[PDB]
RNA sequence: AAACUCCAGUUGACACAAAAUAGACUACGAAAGUGGCUUUAACAUAUCUGAACACACAAUAGCUAAGACCCAAACUGGGAUUAGAUACCCCACUAUGCUUAGCCCUAAACCUCAACAGUUAAAUCAACAAAACUGCUCGCCAGAACACUACGAGCCACAGCUUAAAACUCAAA
């Protein structure tokens, strides 16, 4: 099941510490809902070219 | 139909028969092939030992047990034991990478025994505790 | 060598030569073709056409050569034969008519399977490894397998644990126990045998 | 310890061919890295030690896919010499 | 390699000289010890290709710089 | 696709810690790494165990193992028929990829230029 | 060899320890450091440089007090090697590595390559390494050894750290 929620950031804590206790509970973790986060709209690949100048042109 | 090499699911129902025994139900032959020693156990599907072999309970000690041919040796002896209570088909789970690693897989092989499965359960910790220290050799 | 490199060895044998043209392959027709060009050294004295040659004979006589002296080798490998034949004849003779069925009295064919009873199947190199040397069992080669029986029959014959007994005597008596799968020379391959065996997990050391 | 068993590195044997499967295998184990990690971790390789080691294979790997690449590039100039002569 | 049978058969018809195969050391600045004590060396060369089979200048650019000879380059 | 090396080497303009070592330039040389002979393995190991398994239980008689023996026997003359063709025939007949010698000779043809000329 | 045999193998239960793969990524932080998951708080400066009389930090090792016990392991003991082996190899185990609080203030703390703003043109440039330079400021350096030393001074440091000489000696380093 998912659980969605409006809570102040005090009330992460207390929750968790009351699920720990709850015997029916297999196991419950609290995290940010991915839609609040606003994925930024991708360019795409830009190709990186080779590396170039990492050492001095002297005929070795 | 085409040979699947992932093995059938317990809950899903196969067509796979091997005499009359579905995977889940063939007895399981561990090894155990470390640097110095291969330890072969088999064992049916209730966890009820039925035959155990190495090179220590084979004619072999201290070096020569981490060999490969003291590793064939022990696997033609537990698949002599193992034979006698019944056992024909055998899953395989090799743990270790001995010398003794397909070398004891052999011996059941040429002891009677059929191999259908072959499983790597080397225990590999993910982070866990610190070996012993590199050698100064 | 005072042989070029060009110079081949040459080859005795009448039935080679006598095969008719349509019988030969066109490989074995180019290899007559080629010898037409090639250099052939001479025969070397031991080696004839003659029906009676036995190669084993003749290389087991030379390895009993001491000093070059082949008369005084070959006179002791005929008596040897001259014996062997003698004893089975006396065996024979003082054995019922269904014994006189499993006696062998051709010396070329006791020769020849005293030698074969006495080839050790396996070997054993000495391997320098850690420090120590290990008798590490190893295959042993077609030729290695035949030498290692004659040499091991004339060892025991020389052997200063026989008084006053001749060459022919020894060598016939040791012939016949290995022909019978008897003798010191079939101990000393069941010997090598065991140890082979008991070392069989230091076989891993080799190389190749 | 608390996953299904006979799931994870279980490679079935076909027709009996024992041989082919183990290989099967083993070249699972080894492309996936868990062969060379397990080496590794006979004996404890310190921080600074894992650091050399794991720059000197990134480094190995530049060097090897850049020169796979330009032998692949030039592979079509190992043709016969076209100005035979010249 | 590919135009080196044209550019010697363009040398010989105009009466002039082509050097198209490996350039020895020392073919110009020590001419007076390959030929002899009274070779002429030219006093014009012209290169219709100026880099060697490596993809580097050819020797003789530097070396007729070297005889003060002037060089005629594509 | 060859691991970027933008950043990875300390140098002047790069403000961060390096992130690979090497103690030799990152430079493309003009040959490559001569083959490597295999290392030797114990050969007919399997077919010796089985020789020597009836030896032990027929005390060491050859009468009574025959077909035992010819099959060790065999496998030694494999293995040596084997492997003087690995080491001359397949080593000769240049089989998979291009040897290091015809391989060199192209890569002297395109030489790697690290300077300017 | 010693040790173990109150052991080993299969199965189940089962951390105050350590964080495969991703990572062929090259990100964050002042540096030291930082690579399992979740949440909270949070990542200085609208010009730059600037305190080795200041303040706040600083891997590892170590001290102090109370705990945690898997593994690893100074010292130590045993086994072996060796001319001897106070080592390299093997085994067992302690300090220690962990947590809390307070110390200690060292490193090849090195990317041995200062901060900011620039340039790729001329003479590019001893060598090697990781191309050569401009403007500005701070820190630091003036033969080797004596010397990460003596003395003085400061410090929760007391077998310590920081600052740091001299005489004699050499014509090299
Ligand atoms: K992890
Ligand atoms: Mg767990
Ligand atoms: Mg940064
Ligand atoms: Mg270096
Ligand atoms: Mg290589
Ligand atoms: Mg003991
Ligand atoms: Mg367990
Ligand atoms: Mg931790
Ligand atoms: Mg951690
Ligand atoms: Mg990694
Ligand atoms: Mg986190
Ligand atoms: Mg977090
Ligand atoms: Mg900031
Ligand atoms: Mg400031
Ligand atoms: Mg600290
Ligand atoms: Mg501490
Ligand atoms: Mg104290
Ligand atoms: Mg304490
Ligand atoms: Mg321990
Ligand atoms: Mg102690
Ligand atoms: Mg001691
Ligand atoms: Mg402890
Ligand atoms: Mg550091
Ligand atoms: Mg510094
Ligand atoms: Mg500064
Ligand atoms: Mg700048
Ligand atoms: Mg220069
Ligand atoms: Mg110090
Ligand atoms: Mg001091
Ligand atoms: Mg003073
Ligand atoms: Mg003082
Ligand atoms: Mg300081």
């Amino acid at each position: 099941f998912l659980v969605d929620f409006y809570a102040p950031t005090a009330a992460v804590e207390s929750m968790v510490e009351h699920l720990s206790r709850d015997i029916d509970v297999i196991r419950g973790n609290i995290v940010k809902h991915p839609l609040t986060q606003e994925l930024k709209e991708c360019e795409g690949i830009v190709p990186v070219p080779l590396a170039e100048k990492l050492y001095s042109t002297k005929k070795r | 139909t085409k040979f699947s090499i992932y093995p059938p699911i317990p809950g899903e129902e196969s067509s796979l028969r091997w005499a009359g025994k579905k995977f889940e139900e063939i007895p399981i032959a561990h090894i155990k092939a470390s640097h110095n020693n291969t330890q072969i156990q088999v064992v049916s599907a209730s966890n009820e030992p039925l035959a155990f072999a190495s090179c220590g309970t084979e004619g072999f000690r201290n070096a020569k047990k981490g060999t490969g041919i003291a590793a064939q040796t022990a696997g033609i002896a537990a698949a002599a034991r193992a034979k006698q209570k019944g056992v024909i088909h055998i899953r395989v789970v090799v743990k270790g990478l001995g010398p003794g690693r397909l070398s004891a897989m052999h011996g059941l092989i040429m002891g009677g025994l059929e191999v259908i499965s072959i499983t790597d359960n080397t225990p590999i910790p993910h982070x866990g505790c610190r070996p012993r220290k590199a050698r100064k050799l | 060598s005072r042989y070029s490199p060009e110079f081949k060895d040459p080859l005795i044998d009448k039935e080679y030569y006598r095969k008719p043209v349509e019988e030969l392959t066109e490989e074995e027709k180019y290899v007559r073709e080629l010898k037409k060009t090639q250099l052939i050294k001479a025969a070397p004295a031991g080696k004839t056409s003659s029906v009676f040659e036995d190669p084993v004979i003749s290389k087991f006589t030379n390895m009993m050569m001491i000093g070059g002296n082949k008369v005084l080798a070959r006179s002791l490998m005929i008596q040897t034969l001259e014996a062997v034949k003698r004893k089975q004849f006396e065996k024979y003779h003082a054995a019922s008519a269904e014994e006189q069925a499993t006696i062998e009295r051709n010396p070329y064919t006791i020769f020849h399977q005293a030698l074969k009873n006495c080839e050790p199947m396996i070997g054993l190199v000495p391997i320098l490894k850690g420090g120590r040397f290990y008798q590490v069992p190893v295959p042993l080669p077609d030729r290695r397998r035949r030498f290692l029986a004659m040499k091991w029959m004339i060892t025991e014959c020389r052997d200063k644990k026989h008084q006053r007994t001749l060459m022919p005597e020894k060598l016939s008596h040791k012939l016949l126990e290995a022909f019978h799968n008897q003798g010191p020379v079939i101990k000393r391959k069941h010997d090598l045998h065991k140890m082979a065996e008991a070392n069989r997990a230091l076989a891993h050391y080799r190389w190749w | 310890a608390k996953h299904l068993k006979f799931i994870a590195r279980t490679v079935m044997v076909q027709e009996g061919n024992v041989e082919s499967a183990y290989r099967t295998l083993n070249r699972i184990l080894t492309m996936d890295g868990l062969i060379e990690d397990i080496k590794h971790r006979r004996y404890y390789e310190k921080p600074c030690r894992r650091r050399q080691r794991e720059s000197y294979e990134r480094c190995r790997r530049i060097y090897n896919m850049e020169m796979a690449r330009k032998i692949n590039f030039l592979m079509r100039k190992n043709r016969a010499d076209p100005w035979q002569g010249c | 390699r590919q135009f080196s049978y044209l550019i010697e058969n363009m040398a010989r018809d105009c009466g002039e000289y082509a050097h198209t195969r490996y350039f020895r050391g020392g073919m110009l600045t020590n001419a007076r010890l390959l030929f002899g004590p009274t070779v002429r060396l030219p006093d014009l060369i012209i290169f219709l290709h100026t880099l060697n089979n490596i993809f580097e200048p050819h020797v003789a650019v530097r070396d007729a710089a070297k005889m003060n000879i002037p060089t005629v380059g594509i | 696709a060859t691991p970027s090396l933008r950043g990875r080497l300390a140098r002047f303009g790069n403000p961060r810690k390096p992130v690979l070592k090497p103690n030799k330039p990152l430079i493309l040389a003009n040959r490559v790494g001569e083959r490597r002979r295999e290392k030797g393995e114990a050969t007919c190991i399997t077919e010796m165990s089985v020789m020597m398994a009836c030896w032990k239980q027929n005390e060491f008689r050859d009468d009574a193992c025959r077909k035992e023996i010819q099959g060790f026997l065999d496998c030694a003359a494999r293995a040596q028929e084997a492997r003087k063709m690995r080491s001359i025939q397949e080593t000769l007949g240049e089989s998979g990829s291009l040897l290091p010698n015809k391989l060199n000779k192209l890569l002297q043809r395109f030489p790697n230029k690290p300077y300017l000329s």
